């Protein structure tokens, strides 16, 4: 079942590349699970990688471009800078929004990942049967509309035909733009700009993998 | 039957020169299979604990009141092993001896049919996993400690006969 | 599985001390019943191996253990240890012997006469099953890890036996002449 | 037996049915089971006051020589440099007395059903309901039962660290 729904989806994002499995990674235990949340656990982590890639790639831009003027933080405020590296304004943020940030995601990464209820519906399923899912519930506290993946409602009217071409696409929408970060964000590491990249984070970022630059470490 | 056995892959198939699997009885093939089995993880977390003990990974800290990890930074991989401290080498075994015992204390003991040793601590419901793809990995699992039962031999044989190991032994160890 | 595979499946009662009580009616009730013998061997056991355990973690050098807690008196042997500890710590040694001393007698003050088969409750039945074991245990594992305890309080017995003997007889052990 | 509809509060942090009894001590210990309640109910209202208590006491301090930031400068110190003066042994006198005179008879009025567990008589907002009694029974064991948690971390975090609200 599992190894015939990939290629089922194979011969759709390319018919010319069709089955890609050289390393043969979808077929086999993880901590010991099974194949049928074999696939769909990678099937999972293909579509959260590139979900953050395009949402990476839009928000890579902008802030290249024209950079945000209020009072950022409560004394002082300047906002680091307009042409300055994306890269390290990152690293400009203060040391105490950079946790904000991380504990909204914690916020929504508990949320992902519950099942249903012995009392009361609260979630979706896992990884069970369940697809590459949504969030699809944001009401149960005592909140108001700030649904996930939805501000103003209407995606009522598609039907099975026509929802094939927005998940295929944004796999294959998703794949572009994670090879469009570490095309880019390696060749601010090191020099080699893929075909040609110059006008740009000038240094190496440093440790674009660190979420916080200086203030507390481990030794 | 050797065949219909994880271990026996393409290039030799059945390897049985001097017919062992037959010296016995079934009960005997099982224990010679565990044998090998734990001879494998032995020597593969022997080899692997071979590289690195020599490269420089060195654990922060102390490892015991005063004989900390200076045990690296210093002696062979082969040595540091009268460095580490009695009380330290103690329960190094202890526990050992308690995983051979769950090991043998099973509802059914292999030799009789019953399961290859399984994880002591933290056993994930297991190779509920595939039977096709289960058979792939004992070869695999295999494999590598055959691998590795050579390769400990090696780097022992390195460390007490130089020379014996040509492109290894210009090998600061 | 039966407690008797080393005696030959068979009750291991030489010297007749369970029937005594019963031979004669000449001493009313001057010898235990059953349910007494069977608490006794069950605590003398549980007595027993906590206290090898003791000898044997604080034992320094050899094979020994020489573990020790921060704060407690060094001592070497075992033949001392308790009286300096008695001195040297009132509060700690004062709670632990209050703590046993109410335990066992909480034992007893619940149920019946246990010397004349009245007690109304299995022997070796403290109310310490706090890990919920035997509750989630089948009938085959519950009655087979009893007797796991009672060999294994045999074994601490004798070992027991042998630890007093060879400080009352110099030779009386020999594989502990060597051991040590 | 069965203390869970025997009772309340097996519910998570959402509300669905939990069970929370790993070792069966409810099982074993079947005639202690209105005495946890009880417990749980008194380390919960300990601690719900005690962490609200605590935190608080780094902005204000009532009048005084030594309430008022004098020969206290952390809220985590303020035992024993305050049990020698005065106002821990009058603390003490009277939470003794309170449990010595009344919560012991509360809870021997328990032991023969002449007694809700965790009750005291201070019903002056109670809904005075079945399913809306349960719903405010179980917003004081869910909030308790985190108030727990909530001042063994501060507690902890405040002899290692010294700091003031953030811990
Ligand atoms: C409604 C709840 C709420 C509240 C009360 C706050 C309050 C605060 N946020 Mg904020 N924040 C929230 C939700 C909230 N946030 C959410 C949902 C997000 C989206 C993830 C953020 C993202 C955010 C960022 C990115 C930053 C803050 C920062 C700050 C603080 C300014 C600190 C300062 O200058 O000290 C006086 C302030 C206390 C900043 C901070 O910590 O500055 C040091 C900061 O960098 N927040
Ligand atoms: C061209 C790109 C593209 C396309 C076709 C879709 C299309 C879809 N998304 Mg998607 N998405 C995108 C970009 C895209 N999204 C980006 C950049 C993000 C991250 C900010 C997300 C985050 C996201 C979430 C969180 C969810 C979707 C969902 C959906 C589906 C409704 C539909 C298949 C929902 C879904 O899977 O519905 C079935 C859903 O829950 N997407
Ligand atoms: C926490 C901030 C936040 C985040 C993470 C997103 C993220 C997302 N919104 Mg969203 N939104 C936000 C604030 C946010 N928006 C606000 C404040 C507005 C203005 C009111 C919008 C307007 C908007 C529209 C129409 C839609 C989103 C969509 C989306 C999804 C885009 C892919 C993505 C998950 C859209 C999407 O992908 O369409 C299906 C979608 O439904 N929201
Ligand atoms: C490509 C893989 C990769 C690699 C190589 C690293 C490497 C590292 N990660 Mg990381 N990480 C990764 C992926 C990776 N990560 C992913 C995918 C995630 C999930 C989002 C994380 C999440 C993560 C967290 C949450 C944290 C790390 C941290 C670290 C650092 C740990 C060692 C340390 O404390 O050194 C010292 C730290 C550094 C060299 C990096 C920051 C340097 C600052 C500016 C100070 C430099 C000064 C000084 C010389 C060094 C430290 C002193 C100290 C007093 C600050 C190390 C550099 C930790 C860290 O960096 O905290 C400091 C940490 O808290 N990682
Ligand atoms: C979870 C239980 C537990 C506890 C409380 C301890 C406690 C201790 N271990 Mg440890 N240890 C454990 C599990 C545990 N271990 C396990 C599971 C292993 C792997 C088998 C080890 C392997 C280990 C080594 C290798 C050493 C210790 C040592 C020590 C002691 C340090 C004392 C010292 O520096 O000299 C005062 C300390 C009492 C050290 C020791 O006693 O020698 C100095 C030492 O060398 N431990
Ligand atoms: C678990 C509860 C608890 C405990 C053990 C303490 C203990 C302490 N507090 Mg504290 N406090 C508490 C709760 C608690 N507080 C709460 C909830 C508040 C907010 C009002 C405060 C506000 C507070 C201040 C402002 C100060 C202290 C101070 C002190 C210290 C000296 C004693 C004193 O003057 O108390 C004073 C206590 C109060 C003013 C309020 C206590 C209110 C109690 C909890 C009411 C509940 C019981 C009540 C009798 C029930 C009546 C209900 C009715 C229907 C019958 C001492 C370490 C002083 C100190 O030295 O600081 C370090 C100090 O300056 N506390
Ligand atoms: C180095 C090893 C040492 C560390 C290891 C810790 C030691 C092992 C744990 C010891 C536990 C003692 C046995 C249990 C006794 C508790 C009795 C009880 O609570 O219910 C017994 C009573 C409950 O009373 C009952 O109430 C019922 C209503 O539900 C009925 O009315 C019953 O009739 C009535 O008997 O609770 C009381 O304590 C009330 C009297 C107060 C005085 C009791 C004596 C003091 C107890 C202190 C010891 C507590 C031990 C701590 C618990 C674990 C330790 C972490
Ligand atoms: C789940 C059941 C657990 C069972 C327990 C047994 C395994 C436990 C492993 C860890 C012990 C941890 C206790 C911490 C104690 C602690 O860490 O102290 C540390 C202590 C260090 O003592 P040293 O004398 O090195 O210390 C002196 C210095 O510290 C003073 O400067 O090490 C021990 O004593 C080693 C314990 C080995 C004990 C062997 C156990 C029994 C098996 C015996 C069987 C062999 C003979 C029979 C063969 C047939
Ligand atoms: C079988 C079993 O039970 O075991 C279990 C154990 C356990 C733990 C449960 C399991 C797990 C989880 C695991 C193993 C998770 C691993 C996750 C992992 C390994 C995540 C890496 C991310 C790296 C990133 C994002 C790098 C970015 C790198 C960036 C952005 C760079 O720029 C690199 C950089 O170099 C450049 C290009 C230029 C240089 O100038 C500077 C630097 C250095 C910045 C498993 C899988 O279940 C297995
Ligand atoms: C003569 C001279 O000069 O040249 C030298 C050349 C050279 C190359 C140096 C020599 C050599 C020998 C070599 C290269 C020897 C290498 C030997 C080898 C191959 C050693 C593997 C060990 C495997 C390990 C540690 C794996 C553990 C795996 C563990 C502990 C697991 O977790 C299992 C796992 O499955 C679970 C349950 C969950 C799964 O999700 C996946 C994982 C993995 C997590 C010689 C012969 O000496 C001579
Ligand atoms: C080697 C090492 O280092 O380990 C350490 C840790 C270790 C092992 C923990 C150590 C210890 C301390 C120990 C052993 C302490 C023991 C304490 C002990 C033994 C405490 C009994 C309480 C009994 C009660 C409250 C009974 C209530 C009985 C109740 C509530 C009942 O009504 C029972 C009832 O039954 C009826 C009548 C009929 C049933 O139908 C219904 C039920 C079941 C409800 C050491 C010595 O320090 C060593």
């Amino acid at each position: 079942s599992a190894k015939a729904e990939l290629e089922a989806i194979a011969k759709k994002a390319n018919p010319t590349l069709g089955y890609y499995d050289p390393l043969s990674l979808a077929d086999k235990d993880f901590w010991g699970k099974g194949n049928d949340a074999t696939i769909a656990f990678l099937r999972q982590s293909e579509i959260k990688h590139g979900r953050i890639a395009m949402f990476a790639f839009v928000g890579y831009i902008v802030q290249s471009n024209f950079v945000f003027p209020w009072a950022q933080t409560l004394a002082g405020a300047p906002h680091p800078s307009a042409d300055l590296s994306p890269e390290a304004q990152w690293d400009a943020v203060p040391l105490g929004a950079k946790w904000q940030i991380f504990a909204v995601i914690s916020a929504l990464e508990l949320w992902d990942e519950c099942g249903g209820g012995g009392a009361l519906p609260h979630y979706t399923k896992g990884r069970k049967p369940g697809q590459y899912p949504p969030f699809t519930l944001f009401r149960d506290n005592v909140h108001f509309v700030l649904d996930l993946y939805d501000p103003f409602g209407f995606n009522k009217n598609m039907s099975e035909e026509t929802k094939e071409r927005r998940l295929v696409s944004e796999l294959n929408n998703g794949r572009l733009a994670m090879l469009g970060i570490f095309g880019f964000l390696c060749a601010d590491t090191i020099p080699g700009s893929v075909p040609l990249l110059k006008d740009i984070a000038i240094p190496y970022s440093g440790q674009v993998m660190q979420p916080f630059e200086g203030q507390f470490s481990y030794f | 039957k050797v065949d219909e056995m994880p271990g026996a892959t393409a290039p030799l198939g059945k390897f049985d020169p001097l017919n062992l699997a037959t010296l016995g009885s079934e009960s005997t093939l099982a224990w010679f299979r565990a044998a090998e089995l734990k001879h494998s993880r032995v020597a593969m977390l022997a080899t692997t604990g071979y590289l690195v003990q020599a490269a420089g990974i060195h654990f922060p800290g102390m490892l015991s009141s005063d004989v900390s990890f200076e045990s690296l930074s210093a002696m062979k991989p082969l040595d540091a092993w009268d460095a580490v401290p009695e009380g330290g080498k103690n329960q190094i075994y202890f526990t050992i001896f308690l995983a051979e015992f769950i090991t043998e204390c099973k509802g059914t003991h292999y030799t009789k049919g019953g399961p290859l040793p399984t994880i002591v601590f933290p056993p994930i419901d297991f190779s509920t996993v595939n039977p096709e793809q289960l058979k792939t990995r004992q070869n695999r699992e295999l494999n590598n400690g055959r691998l590795a039962m050579i390769a400990i031999m090696s780097f022992v044989a390195a460390a007490n006969i130089p020379g014996s190991v040509p492109a290894l032994a210009g090998n600061p160890m | 599985a039966t407690g008797f595979e080393e005696v030959g499946g068979k009750p291991w009662d030489p010297l007749s001390l369970g029937k005594l009580e019963d031979a004669n009616d000449t001493f009313p009730n001057m010898f235990p019943k059953s349910q007494y013998l069977q608490e006794s061997e069950i605590k003398h056991g549980r007595m027993s191996m906590l206290a090898w355990t003791g000898v044997w973690a604080t034992h320094v050098g050899g094979m020994g253990l020489g573990m020790h807690i921060p704060g407690m008196p060094v001592e070497s042997d075992w033949t001392k240890a308790l009286g300096v500890f008695a001195a040297e710590q009132p509060a700690l040694f004062g709670a632990i012997l209050l703590f046993i001393s109410i335990a066992e007698g909480e034992s007893v003050g619940h149920s019946g006469d246990n010397w004349r088969n009245m007690s109304t409750k299995e022997p070796g039945n403290l109310g310490f099953d706090w890990m919920g074991l035997t509750r989630k245990l089948s009938e085959e594992q519950v009655a087979r890890y009893k007797i796991v305890e009672l060999k294994n309080g045999r074994a601490a017995m004798i070992a027991m036996a042998s630890l007093f003997a060879m400080e009352a007889i110099p030779g009386s052990v020999p594989i502990m002449n060597v051991f040590n | 037996g069965s203390v869970f509809d025997n009772y309340v509060g097996a519910k998570d942090f959402r509300g669905a049915q939990f069970k929370f009894d790993p070792l069966k001590l409810s099982e074993t210990y079947e005639p202690f089971q209105g005495w946890f309640r009880e417990s749980e109910l008194r380390h919960g209202r300990t601690a719900m006051l005690a962490v609200v208590g605590y935190i608080a006491t780094d902005f204000v301090r009532i009048p005084g020589e030594m309430y008022s930031f004098e020969a206290i400068p952390k809220s985590a110190d303020a035992h024993d440099a305050l049990v020698a003066s005065g106002p821990m042994s009058q603390l003490l006198l009277w939470i003794g007395l309170f449990d010595l005179v009344v919560t012991a008879p509360a809870v021997q009025a328990m032991g023969q059903g002449e007694r809700e567990p965790g009750d005291f008589g201070w019903k002056w907002f109670a809904p005075s309901s079945k399913d809306a009694f349960d719903k405010k029974r179980e917003a004081e064991l869910l909030n308790g039962r985190l108030a727990m948690f909530a001042i063994g971390g501060i507690a902890t975090q405040s002899v290692l660290s010294g700091h003031g609200f953030p811990y």
